[PDB]
Parts: structure tokens; sequence; C-alpha cells
């Protein structure tokens, strides 16, 4: 069974560092492209950034493009998101959404809202306290 | 001119008692050899694309056309040359009037190419495919026409001697119908050059000049640009170096022009090349 | 101008004066 | 929202489908291998029929 | 709340889980050594059904094995007879998007369902001779994916949107519901006893549902992919599913769990169509590689290829007689394969 | 022949010249798929396509252009997933995709909507009228200056206006700014890839001028042009 496990979130103070990753089981990882998929409070899902089967591709969103890294590893099967420079605004469920199709490059239906091929995803919050 | 001087030259005596050949042999044997070229092209072009159904297109129905058309022209050609070279006979003006119509037939294939691929351009816009019917009239029907009245001016005017030797202005009721298929074809191949660069310009670089420039040459052959080099020429002596120049291109092209429209569009095709290799590759497997 | 149209004329009338001339060779051989 | 009561009824099919009487992979194997070797000759995809009673000449 | 239902749930899947690998005392393959292998498999094409203005999408074949259903995307449902290659109707279809089509067991009925989320059902035995639109079913948010008759006054129909059906003709309202699938419900396939049939959807999962009573029996997530298709074992005790991942996987009612595992190196496209023989020991895939497979089901090798579709393969279908296979493509033939001795 | 055969084959024959009348019916119109997000105008446009002239599932709207039948198809009663069922339309003569120009904050789900049509499988051989719709509200937008697309776009910033772009003479220099960088976002992920066997057709639209028509018209034209070169191997 498909299935991915997230870690990493919880309170960040502003400006900080924090680090999200997402363990992959049941299916190859290494034939499939992943994506990040953020849901604000109040707000619906939106793709934030993505990388191919061997890296050689690598797509921000304009909100968080040149802040975050993408990485992954296949030997571990294991999907990193090393986050700098946080904002407020930034708080959020995060998830991790795979191609629906193998050796395929267009992820049609990642960020629907009940999306199969996704994590459980963790929160995020960035709060001054 | 002919052997009647035999008549007026005895009459009086009696009151008052290589380098030319050699040109046209060769010429002879250059466009034989390539008009054979061509036909065997031709032929295998037009065995392949009858052989695949996915071929069969209306496009693909012209251009079997306009195969067809070369190698009958080239067959007319062929048997012409053998019955002329090496006398009223009935064959012989046969053999003359067959050439001259396949020849205007092939002219007019050259004509109905260039018509559908402006009306594809132009003109079928959402439309049916119907007029290819009306095509195949404009095809052979309409040289099958002209032709066949200069016949019956012939058989009503002079009848003397072969049909081969021209014999006043006669021979414009089947050149003049020829020559327009030669120009106004060609105005449209200049058209059909325009709009394409106009779709590079709309697609965009450097590089799509250099397409320009490949657009052009495949399109060459298959409009029959080169007669318009040598179609405003008069009447020359068999000597000078007007003349052999003119010979030496025209017969030279007009023999390749079936052979490179062969490996243009029939053996350089992608479509025919992909069913060659698919057809390869189940001949492999299954045996 | 058909190319093929012309050398067909311009071959036929050189097949006659050639006749025409090596008749004339014949005889001029005889008379001359 | 609708999430726990589509938890519930998540958790409610996954303890209807764990009371079942499962079956040793190896008995259900042998009767497919069965089936398919007692059927193997009315099977004209696996044994092709001659032509003359093939309808599709 | 909600984290303790989800770690019951997780700890309930472990325990399934659990009792799986302990029931999987062996393989399929370790078994499967000691039979003779069925060899290079051959076909050839005896029949082309063209006529189609656009891509065929589906067909299905009659009880008769004579008279077969196809449904084009150009708004066309064309029944030919198969043996004479006559097209016996040609019914119009208000809707062009057509993306299934199922015929009755007693061949008076014939239905039909595409994008327009209507099951559109035709008489062919009126009074007149002439076809007309007999019903139609509507209640469906998502697409009309599968149908299929179980009588004259009953039919099951999945649709687009996760949700399975049990409609009644003369009432025209869903008498059953079948719900739980979290993907788009691809195919069905109902058991020769016609008392349950199995789902597969675009979640990795496949659902066996009892048509009577309209709740989920069984639940399989071998495959890694959306599920295309779904056929029933000859036998009833078994199933065959293909992905997008080329892979074919055979999943039996009573281990619960997948048997076979059917894939190549050579192989990377989708699978969209599957069937089974009358023996069930060839199992008929269509690929998007333009060329259907034919492996082994008990071998799981490469047996046959049929290689004679410009398009990618749309549909498959197997006879009641299993006299022949008929293949539907994108390129709008249909082609008719058996094998010669 | 036996009289029950022959009878089969005169209906056969009929059905085969009823199916060639449907075939040249069905030549002469041109299939069109609409897509488009929530906010974008699609039903504007239909509501004016269809006045003008010139459960559900899916709506057909049958429309004439210069005696040029088009019927354009419009996503109705459907899922948010749509892997599946966009394979339907891997035929269709065109794929006027709408895009709202002036929600800034879903300008990326646009964006990736369209990349991933454009970069489908079965859709790779199908060209993409582009609609950047509601360009008054662009330019109310861009004039009050409230909301910039430096937040979303930071590299909208360093962008200049193309040498190449046609403004409306009585048109803001941010408006048109705006709206090609819109454009040229686009068509960098059109030519992204491809390689020339399908192209994008962007356009400008306010969802209530009647030319828009007249617009897809035109680009279907283009298009079957380009169809006709590729079957030539001019392009």
């Amino acid at each position: 069974q498909v299935q991915l496990q997230e870690s990493g979130g919880g309170l960040v103070q502003p400006g900080g560092s924090l680090r999200l990753s997402c363990a992959a089981s049941g299916f190859t990882f290494s034939n499939y492209k992943m994506n990040w998929v953020r849901q604000a409070p109040g707000k619906g899902l939106e793709w934030v950034s993505d990388i191919s089967q061997s890296g050689a591709s690598i797509s921000y969103t304009g909100s968080v493009k040149g802040r975050f890294t993408i990485s992954r590893d296949n030997a571990k099967n294991t999907l990193y998101l090393q986050m700098n420079s946080l904002k407020p605004e930034d708080t959020a469920v995060y998830y991790c959404a795979r191609c629906p199709a193998p050796f395929t490059r267009d992820c049609f239906d990642v960020t629907s809202t009940t999306y199969a091929y996704r994590g459980q995803g963790t929160q995020v919050t960035v709060s001054s306290h | 001119v002919m052997t009647k001087e035999e008549q007026i030259f005895l009459l009086h005596r009696a009151q008052a008692q290589t380098r030319e050949r050699e040109v046209f042999d060769r010429l002879g044997m250059i466009y034989t050899v390539g008009y054979s070229v061509s036909l065997a092209s031709l032929t295998v072009a037009v065995l392949i694309l009858a052989y695949f159904r996915r071929l069969h297109c209306t496009r693909n129905y012209i251009h079997m056309h306009l195969f067809l058309s070369f190698m009958l022209r080239a067959v007319s050609i062929f048997v012409k040359d053998a019955v002329l070279y090496s006398a009223g006979y009935a064959g012989c003006r046969v053999a003359v009037t067959f050439f001259l119509y396949f020849l205007a037939t092939n002219y007019y294939w050259i004509l109905v190419e260039g018509l559908y691929l402006h009306s594809l351009i132009f003109m079928a816009f959402f439309s049916e495919k119907k007029y290819l019917w009306g095509f195949t009239v404009f095809g052979w029907g309409l040289p099958a026409v002209f032709v066949a009245v200069w016949v019956s001016v012939r058989a009503t005017l002079a009848n003397t001697g072969c049909w081969d030797l021209s014999s006043g202005n006669k021979k414009w009721i089947i050149q003049v119908p020829i020559l327009a298929s030669i120009v106004l074809n060609f105005i449209l191949f200049i058209n059909i050059v325009r709009v394409l660069a106009t779709k590079l310009r709309e697609t965009n670089t450097r590089q799509q000049y250099r397409k320009l420039l490949k657009s052009t040459l495949v399109l060459m052959p298959l409009f029959g640009v080169h007669y318009i080099v040598f179609m405003a020429t008069p009447y020359t002596e068999v000597s000078g170096t007007l003349w052999q120049v003119q010979m030496h291109y025209e017969m030279l092209f007009n023999s390749f022009q079936g052979f490179f429209v062969a490996i243009i569009y029939c053996f350089c095709n992608g479509e025919v090349q992909a069913e060659i290799k698919k057809s390869w590759s189940r001949w492999t497997l299954a045996l | 101008r058909v190319a093929e149209i012309q050398l067909m004329h311009q071959r036929a009338k050189w097949i006659q004066d050639a006749r025409r001339r090596a008749f004339l060779h014949k005889l001029i051989a005889e008379i001359h | 929202t609708a999430s726990i009561a589509q938890a519930r009824k998540l958790v409610e099919q996954l303890k209807m489908e764990a009371n079942i009487d499962r079956i040793k992979v190896s008995k259900a194997a042998a009767d497919l291998m069965a089936y398919c070797e007692a059927h193997a000759k009315e099977d004209p995809l696996l044994t092709p029929v001659p032509a003359s009673e093939n309808p599709f000449r | 709340e909600l984290d303790q239902l989800r770690q019951e749930a997780e700890q309930l899947k472990n325990q399934i889980r659990d009792a799986r690998k302990a029931c999987a005392d062996a393989t399929l393959s370790q078994i499967t050594n000691n039979i003779d292998p069925v060899g290079r498999i051959q076909m050839r094409t005896r029949r082309t059904l063209r006529g189609h203005l656009a891509k065929i999408y589906a067909m299905h074949w009659g009880t008769d094995s004579r008279l077969l259903v196809s449904a084009s995307q150009d708004g066309k449902l064309i029944i030919w007879d198969s043996y004479t290659t006559n097209k016996v109707h040609a019914i119009p279809l208000r809707s062009s998007w057509v993306m299934t089509c199922a015929y009755a067991p007693s061949g008076n009925y014939v239905a039909c369902g595409g994008l327009d989320n209507i099951c559109s059902i035709y008489n062919l035995k009126t009074r007149e001779g002439n076809v007309r639109v007999s019903r139609e079913l509507a209640g469906h948010t998502g697409y009309l994916s599968c149908c299929r008759f179980l009588d004259d006054n009953q039919i099951v129909t999945s649709s687009g949107d996760t949700t399975c059906a049990l409609w009644d003709i003369e009432t025209g309202q869903q008498t059953t519901t079948f719900t739980g699938h979290t993907g788009d419900v691809m195919s069905l396939s109902l058991a020769p006893d016609t008392r349950l049939f199995v789902s597969g959807a675009c979640d990795a999962s496949a659902k066996l549902w009892d048509v009577r009573e309209g709740m989920c029996r069984q639940t399989f997530t071998g495959h890694e992919s959306d599920i295309n298709a779904i056929c029933f074992f000859p036998n009833g005790n078994a199933f065959a599913t293909g992905s997008d991942d080329a892979t074919c996987r055979l999943f039996d009612l009573r281990a619960d769990q997948e048997l076979m595992t059917y894939s190549h190196d050579n192989i990377i496209c989708g699978i969209t169509s599957v069937s089974f023989s009358k023996s069930g020991r060839l199992l008929l895939a269509g690929y998007d590689d333009f060329n259907c497979n034919v492996w082994d089901a008990l071998k799981a090798d490469r047996a046959g290829v049929l290689a004679g579709h410009d398009n990618r393969v749309s549909c498959l279908g197997v006879t009641d007689d299993g006299m022949a296979v008929a293949t539907g493509s994108w390129d709008s033939f249909l082609k008719i394969w058996n094998g010669s001795s | 022949l036996s009289a029950e055969d022959k009878a089969a084959v005169e209906r056969s024959k009929m059905i085969e010249k009823q199916l060639q009348k449907d075939k040249q019916v069905y030549r002469a119109t041109h299939r069109l798929l609409l897509l488009g997000a929530d906010n974008s105008g699609k039903s504007t446009i239909v509501k004016q396509m269809r006045i003008y002239h010139v459960t559900s599932g899916i709506f057909e709207t049958k429309f004439q252009v210069d005696k040029v039948n088009f019927h354009m198809f419009d996503v109705g009663a459907q899922r948010d997933e749509r892997r599946k069922w966009i394979q339907c339309f891997n035929d269709v003569t065109a794929i006027i995709f709408v895009v709202d120009s002036s929600d800034y904050n879903r300008l990326q789900e646009a964006l990736n909507d369209f990349k991933s049509i454009w970069n489908n499988r079965w859709l790779r051989t199908i060209s993409v009228i582009l609609f950047l719709n509601k360009q008054d509200l662009l330019a109310e937008k861009v004039l009050a200056g409230k909301s910039k697309i430096e937040d979303y776009f930071p590299e909208f910033a360093r962008y200049t206006t193309p040498e190449d772009a046609t403004p409306e003479p009585g048109e803001d220099p941010r408006v048109t700014r705006a709206k090609y960088f819109i454009r040229d976002e686009f068509l960098r992920i059109s030519t992204a890839s491809g390689d020339g066997r399908h192209y994008c057709y962007p356009h400008f639209t306010c969802s209530v001028d009647t030319e828009n028509a007249r617009r897809i018209f035109n680009d279907c034209r283009d298009i079957i042009q380009r169809m006709h070169l590729r079957q030539y191997e001019l392009l």
C-alpha cells in the first residue's frame, strides 16, 4: 500500500531554520516525481516545489523561490525539505505528493482535495513568543 | 528542305542539260539514363505507397497520380525514341501523340499538386476534400482535350509525314496550355514560400531562415521551378553555347525530377520510413 | 518553350536536312 | 467537519475486513492451477481450433 | 478523537498485514515451475471492423459471440456482426464523449455512458424496428467509466465520482449505492454468479462488493498507480488488475493478497484493458505502446504479442465461447485476432 | 447468396451510406475543449458566444462562424481530479484555456495547470488557445497600486517590456508591462517543451468583446494550416 510519513514541524521562531522529512514505502521511490503541497488555514492546497526522479530538474514556486531547498535520497527513499528564513505567513500543513504515473513529467492532480497518493502531512507554525 | 529537292533540281538540270548527331546522341543517352532511374524510383515509390493502407490519403493519392504521370511520360519518351530513331505510318503518329499527351498530363499533374497545396493552405479551411475528384478531371481530362483537337487539326490541315516535324504554329495548341502550368504553378510556389516564412515568423531565431532554405529546396522538384529558368527562350540553332547549356540543363533536370521527387516525398518521408521500420520489425519478430 | 517538343522538332528537321545533304553529296560525287 | 465520521467508517470497514475466514495461499494457487488444467482443452486461444470449425475463416 | 481513530485504523491495517503474511506460506511461481510452459503464442487477424469516425473507447461481446457493440467518441454506437463484418446497428448518441458500452445478456438492450454522466439504454427489438433511447439514468456526479448488465431490469454502473450504483431500468433510480473508493473508479467486473462484483479505482486499490447487500468485502492495494482495468477469473475466485505502473497483478478473493505479478523491463507504458480466456491460463492486456501482450497466468511470461493497431489499445474483449479476441484502439480500427494450428 | 444474407448486406450498405453522410457532417464541424478555473470568466464567454452565435457532466455549445460550425465542450459536474477524463479530448481541434489575469494569488495555480496540460502525454499534439481574461480588472488592479506582482513573482522586478509589444495607445505602461509579463510567463512554459508539434496562442480577453470567437476561428485556421504543413514536412 502506498503511504508517506512526514516528520518535522511545530512552533518555530521567525527567521529560523527547519527541516521536513518524508519517508516513502510501498512503491519505487526512484521512478516518481516528488512534490510538496502546503495548505494554509482558511485557504486551499497550493503547490510549493517539485523534484524529478533523478533530481536534474528542480522547481519552486514564486513565494518560496530562493528560500527553500528540496532534495531526495533514492537509497533511503527519503525526501528532504530544508526551509530557511521562515515567515509568519508560511504556517501551513505540509504534505508530500507523488506523480500518479511512473516516467511522467506532468503532475496533473497532485494538489487535489482528496488526492490518494499523499501523506498525512505535518503542521509548520511560524510564531514569535 | 526534305528529299523533294530531286524534282526541282533534276527538272532544272535537264532543262539546262557530325557534331550535331554526336550532341543529339549524348543528349539522348543522358536523358534516357535519367528517365530510366526516375522510372525505377517512381515505380518503387508507387509500390511502397500502395502497400501500406495507413499511407492512403488524398495527399498520397495526388502523389501517386503524379508518380504515375511521370512513369507514363518516361514510357512514352522511350517508345517515341524507339519508333522514331532506328514514313507516315499510323503507329509512328500514335507514338508522338501519346508522348505529347503524357507530357501534358505530367505538367498538369505538377500543376494539380501545386493547386492542391495552395487550396490546403488557403482554400481547404474546414471543408470537404471532394475537389480531388475534380483534380482528376483536371489531371487527365484537360490534357486529353487540346491535344486531341490538335490531332484533328493535324489530321485535317497537313497530315503529311510523321507528326514529329513542326508544321507552323499548330504546336502551340499543345505548348501554350503547358507553359501556363509552368508559370501559374510557379507563382503559387512563391506564394507558398511567403506564407511558409510567415508561419516561421509566427513561431520564431536565425535557425528559422535555415529551415526556410530547406523548405525551399525540397519544394523545388515538386513545383517544377527549373522550367522557369528556360521557359522564356525562343528557337535557337543547334550550335552555340546557349543551346548546348539549355539542353544539358533541361534534359538532365527533367530526367532526374521524378527521381528527386520519389526520394524526397516517398523515400525520405517520415511516415513512409516509420511504416517501413514497423513492417521490418514485425517481419523480423515473426520470422 | 517546351524542351522535349523543341528537341523533337529540331531532330526531325536535322534528319530531313541530313537526308537532303547525303543525296546532294552522293550526286555531286558523280557530277563533280 | 466529516473527518471524524470518515475515520470511524474507515475503522468499521477495517474491522469488517479483518474478521474474514482467510485460507492458505498454497490451496488457492492449487485450485487455480487445477481449474486452468481442467479447462485447458476447452480454450481455443490456448489450443487453436481447426479452420473447419473456426467461424473466422 | 481523530488521533485515536487513526491509531486504531493503523493497528487494524497492521493486523491484516500480519494475517496476510502468516497465510502466505508459498507463492504461485514456486509451485507452477512443474507445469508445461505454453510457449510462444502466435495469433493472426481475421476481421478488421472499420467505419468509426473517431477513436474507439470501449467494446463488449454479446452472449451469442456473434454481435459485438462498440462505442466511438464521434457520437456513434455500432453493433457489428462479427462473422460477416456487416453493421447490424448504428445508433447516434446525444453525447459524443461516450467512454463505455454494455450489451445485455438477452441482447434486447444496449447501454452506454460517458462524460455526460447519463446512462443511456436503447432497445433493439422495438415494434417499429427503429432503435431509440429507451431510458436515461441520472444521478452520478462524475463521468461514467463503466457499466455492465446483470439482467434486463438492473444495471451496475461505475462513475468517476468514486461511486458505483445498481440501477433499476423500470424506475430509473439508484437501487443500491456502493461507496468507499477514494480515487475515480475506472472499471468493474461481474462475477459469474453476478452476486458480487470487483471495482478498481485510481487509488491503487480494488474493492469487492456484494450486489444484494451493498458493502465492501475485500480491499487490495498491491498496485502502485491507478488501476485502469479489471477482469474476473472464469471460476470467480480471482481477478486481474492492470495499472499505469506497467505491471499486471493477480488477486485471489480467498488469499486476500496478490498472487502473481506480470511485468517486464522493456515494458514501461500503462495498461488499459485486461481479460481472461475461458480456461484463465492466458491473460491478455492492452498497452499504450500500440500492442497487446498475452501473458501466462501461471508462468508469468510474455507468451504472445499482438501488434496490429496504429494507436494505443483502449479496450479488449473475449467471447463467451473464446473463439476470438476483439481489440479496439484509438486508430478507429477494431481488430479481431484468432489462433491457427 | 442467401435471401437473409442479401437483406443483411442491403441494410449494411444503407448503414454505410448513412455513416458516410455522418462523416461528411462530422468533418466540417470542429470540436473545442474549454478549460479554466472557477474564478475565470468561462460562463460569461459561453453566454456571449451563445447569444451572439458568431448531473449534467458536460455542456455543448454550437456556434457558426463564416459558415463553419464549432462545438465547444465545457466541463460540468466533475471532481477536482482530471488526469483520466482529459484523455477523451486528445483529438479536439483546440483547447481554449481561460485564465483570470486579475488573480495574483491563484496565478501560480493557473500556471501549473497550463504546464500540466501542455506536458500531458496524450495532449502533446493539441494546441491551446490561451485567453488572458479580465484585462480591465487587471488594469484597475495595476493602477490602484495596493497589490504588487513583485511579492508573488520576484522576477517581475527585473522584467522589462518586450520590444515587440504592441500596447493600446491609451494604455498605462505598467498595465501593459504586467500583462506582457504574464504572457511571457505562460510562453516560457509553452516553449519549454513541445518540439514544435503543437503551439500556444495567447490572447488578451475582456470577457465581453464579440471578436473572441472570431479569434478562435482564426487560430483554428492557423492550426489547420500548420497541420497541413506538418503533413508535407515543411515545418
